RNA sequence: UCGCUACUACCGAUUGGAUGGUUUAGUGAGGCCCUCGGAUCGGCCCCGCCGGGGUGCCCUGGCGGAGCGCUGAGAAGACGGUCGAACUUGACUAUCUAGAGGAAGUAAAAGUCGUAACAAGGUUUCCGUAGGUGAACCUGCGGAAGGAUCAUUA
RNA sequence: UGGUGACUCUAGAUAACCUCGGGCCGAUCGCACGCCGGCGGCGACGACCCAUUCGAACGUCUGCCCUAUCAACUUUCGAUGGUAGUCGCCGUGCCUACCAUGGUGACCACGGGUGACGGGGAAUCAGGGUUCGAUUCCGGAGAGGGAGCCUGAGAAACGGCUACCACAUCCAAGGAAGGCAGCAGGCGCGCAAAUUACCCACUCCCGACCCGGGGAGGUAGUGACGAAAAAUAACAAUACAGGACUCUUUCGAGGCCCUGUAAUUGGAAUGAGUCCACUUUAAAUCCUUUAACGAGGAUCCAUUGGAGGGCAAGUCUGGUGCCAGCAGCCGCGGUAAUUCCAGCUCCAAUAGCGUAUAUUAAAGUUGCUGCAGUUAAAAAGCUCGUAGUUGGAUCUCUCUCGGCCGAAGCGUUUACUUUGAAAAAAUUAGAGUGUUCAAAGCAGGCCGCCUGGAUACCGCAGCUAGGAAUAAUGGAAUAGGACCGCGGUUCUAUUUUGUUG
RNA sequence: UACCUGGUUGAUCCUGCCAGUAGCAUAUGCUUGUCUCAAAGAUUAAGCCAUGCAUGUCUAAGUACGCACGGCCGGUACAGUGAAACUGCGAAUGGCUCAUUAAAUCAGUUAUGGUUCCUUUGGUCGCUCGUACUUGGAUAACUGUGGUAAUUCU
């Protein structure tokens, strides 16, 4: 007997074949597209879209007067449009399905950060958040896969206490400065 | 085993405690005492993890061994004595007065009550018998023994006894059109009128019930406290009062009660 | 059909030894229950040396002694009962273990005599069943076509 | 008197008993002190009996893997039942005496096996399924193997005792003491598994107890079991016999957008480390927070398998020459090897990747959904036949009471279907919540208040209520049939005669 | 994400199996910078065990004549703190493992109207017509004398 707990979940699945051009291709295409690192990052997003489509497929065959797809279809859809990736006219729950990994992707905070041009490019915006200079409405943020809600888009900036938008420099500036 | 069990495991714990899971392997045993260990709580929860007075299970021994704490009227210095339904916490230090009453989902609730109505209690009468040159007796739910009852006292009724002295003063009988709280199963906590009592010989007696705004619901009748002649309430009320909101009607209340902010 | 090297397993003498499981019979540690037993420890008596109180007699304090006195407590030990571990010897087995002999299949074999079969495969083939051999096999009986005929003339 | 659905219940009355191995009816401790020699107030220990709580025990119904090269078993010696008792906490062949001769079996008993503790659950999965579940929660069992007890509310107790069988420690040889399937640790076994560490601060438990104790439990150490996040570089200016956009018929004209086998230049950014301090904690560590140092082949270098096809990616070069070896399978190697040994280059996953074995999908290659049976593996030589399985049409709620609305009855009994209530938590699904994201967690939020800690699922069997299609089943055929009022025979209610026989 | 692909022939269409493929779990190889959780002598031997620890316990309120401390005041029964020992209570829980065990365990469902229950909580506790302003004997701790090679022996 112990105080802990052993309930832990895999976040991504594997494809059923390994070697399989157009699924190679596809995938280092939305590898260089957005920045990632490795396959498992589109893995990982191919497998919260199937988490819902698979919930949305079953809240499908209740009728449209069932009390279960009323409450947890309308509290799907809310999700979705709260991480902005179904917009609000479209929460009908068979705009779902219309879903795919683009969607997922535009939110992460990676590519927000390229988005709002505190990057120049994808890649940057890995760094830049990784180094800690990218804070959201307080809080210094230091993952890249953070999907940024829609209410904390219009709060994404530069973490006060970094040379680019706080002010004190780095370790190179100031030892350039003293052998100045 | 041989002989009886002492400790409780934490995740083997009522439901309705709220413990967490990763504070210990022990969760709190309760004594034994007028309640079922399914059917109560202990002191320890109630200062600790409801009021928040305490913060660890040694200071619950230190607020009770300064005799601050009366449970129905009498100090108890046992952390781990179980107080159940109807029972009166009268801490005198601060001031506060509260009842154990079920709330609408199945557990306890913090109800502070005015000192008023801090002396007396209802409880349920469960057995009654004659015995000792024919004196009669009632049992009620808490171990209760009151001789010399009412003869119109019957099994399944309601008392209200004094609690300073330990005398009945006045009773509700087991009616239809009375006002009943269920105390056991998945309608607990719930507070409607009785509309119906099915009778099957042998087995368990079914008490349909019937809500203040229509919604029907039926128990077996051990899970049946009446708690007002009519429909008016003998002790007093939660917040809620006693009528369970269906989820969605429960989530528009969340999302209409956000936009009294600002 | 007929020549080299090794393994698997069984038979395998040896009435070879060691250990389990079921029971036949005999034995039966220790506990408990019963019937006894009575090492010891008190108590109440009875006298003797004697005080006080009450009135020769009663109750008290110190002791002492004796009696197979008469009661209480009670250890060892025994009879009998019961529970039952275990032991001894049989039978049924099962398993760990030493030993010549031979046995079968397996690893290949590109070793020798025919050419059974696939063509009408030079005796159409195949099936059952009995008999005989160097052997593929051959032959007697009765089928089948998976035949070499879907047919043979009033 | 009071009760239940039903008592041989609960109470009442009467006659007696009441165990010397005795049944209760208090020779007990504390704190403040008193009121008129008495009368006292709060507690602590007790205490027969009753109730309750915590249980335990013994039962009811339904359910489990493989095997027929296990088809009859049980019954002297209890097997099934009856009567009377003994024992036991009590119900019972539990056991004893006397009887009766029964009890279970293709609807698979009985016997054997299990690499069998059972569940909650776990893996995989379209739907159906299949396999695992020693393992932290519930329940059982057991402390080397059987057996017997003491004490006690509770034990057939092993961190209690007594034996025996098996091991084994000391010994002065007469004796004495043992039981890690507790936490550590050791040996052995094996493919196969961590420290003889710190602490009662947390969660709780025990005790006379606000105080003591706890290898329960917590904290560290070992730990690529496994799961979550995630570095190993970014950017700019040049140049290219690089590409793309506007013009020139074309040469060729440009900061307009991209790219690099530029070990071209250039500062700006930063962790990993090194390390004061705070914070964390019982005290420490770790992470979080901060000084100072900390990157140009940013040598502070990323690996594991592969390049014939399945299957992403070189018939490049050197070596060997059916050798060495590769290769899951097909195949490769006999002097030009797309396959071996290597160099280069390229590919896949990436702080991870190969191999072996178990298992699941693929497997519609176990098939209920959903396979096959002329010739590919396969229809019994033929027929009869009991069990099993399957079976043609047909049939459109009322009586005695209480305030028209409830009781009570049904009707022949069910299967089916729908609702209800009861179904441990954790896991699973799912709601809410910016753990810095996430896996998690059950927290949190606002300027003392406001919250949450939902909900679904929970087969079969058993309760409940509505439906009446389908499917089984009854209801009178020698009418001892329905409904009526008529008569007889036997028993008999309890009111009726101011009470009283 | 309800999936297939190579292998029988000179070529073909099939039956059909081999082989690949993807999880998941035990081992193992090579490699391994950061950070959060986290399993871990189950499988074979329910094999064997050095050493140490894992079960003890006092309030105002059962028993204090230990000077072991100190403290009034010295005729002051007992100031106090208190080891020890007697008494009470616990040690039957928790922890570990999975050998047994196949209608057994167990799960759901009922029953005790067929039983016991320390404790807790409530009841009851002058309900009996018959030395007390306090009863009797021991025993530890302690003092003192010993035995045994040896024990939590006495």
């Amino acid at each position: 007997p112990v105080a802990r707990s052993w309930v832990c979940r895999k976040t991504y699945v594997t494809p059923r074949r390994p070697f399989e051009k157009s699924r190679l291709d596809q995938e280092l295409k939305l590898i260089g597209e957005y920045g990632l690192r490795n396959k498992r990052e589109v893995w990982r997003v191919k497998f919260t879209l199937a988490k819902i489509r698979k919930a949305a497929r079953e809240l499908l065959t209740l009728d449209e007067k069932d009390p279960r797809r009323l409450f947890e279809g309308n509290a799907l859809l809310r999700r979705l449009v709260r991480i902005g990736v179904l917009d609000e006219g479209k929460m009908k729950l068979d705009y779902i399905l219309g879903l795919k990994i683009e969607d997922f992707l535009e939110r992460r905070l990676q590519t927000q950060v390229f988005k709002l041009g505190l990057a120049k490019s994808i890649h940057h915006a890995r760094v830049l958040i990784r180094q800690r200079h990218i804070r959201v409405r307080k809080q210094v943020v230091n993952i890249p896969s953070f999907i940024v809600r829609l209410d904390s888009q219009k709060h994404i900036d530069f973490s006060l206490r970094s040379p680019y938008g706080g002010g004190r420099p780095g370790r190179v500036k100031r030892k350039n400065a003293k052998k100045g | 085993a041989r002989g009886p069990k002492k400790h409780l495991k934490r995740v083997a714990a009522p439901k309705h405690w709220m413990l967490d899971k990763l504070t210990g392997v022990f969760a709190p045993r309760p004594s034994t005492g007028p309640h079922k260990l399914r059917e109560c709580l202990p002191l320890i929860i109630f200062l600790r993890n409801r009021l928040k007075y305490a913060l660890t299970g040694d200071e619950v021994k230190k607020i009770c061994m300064q005799r601050f704490i009366k449970i129905d009227g009498k100090v108890r210095t046992d952390i781990t004595y179980p107080a159940g339904f109807m029972d009166v916490i009268s801490i005198d230090k601060t001031g506060e007065n509260f009842r154990l009453i079920y709330d609408t989902k199945g557990r306890f609730a913090v109800h502070r009550i005015t000192p008023e109505e801090a002396k007396y209690k209802l409880c349920k009468v469960r057995k009654i018998f004659v015995g000792t040159k024919g004196i009669p007796h009632l049992v009620t739910h808490d171990a209760r023994t009151i001789r010399y009852p009412d003869p119109l006292i019957k099994v399944n009724d309601t008392i209200q006894i004094d609690l300073e002295t330990g005398k009945i003063t006045d009773f509700i009988k087991f009616d239809t059109g009375n006002l009943c709280m269920v105390t056991g199963g998945a309608n607990l906590g719930r507070i409607g009128v009785i509309t119906n009592r099915e009778r099957h010989p042998g087995s368990f007696d079914v008490v349909h019930v019937k809500d203040a705004n229509g919604n029907s619901f039926a128990t077996r009748l051990s899970n049946i406290f009446v708690i007002g002649k009519g429909n008016k309430p003998w002790i007093s009320l939660p917040r809620g009062k006693g009528i369970r909101l269906t989820i969605a009607e429960e989530r528009d209340k969340r999302l209409a009660a956000k936009q009294s902010s600002g």
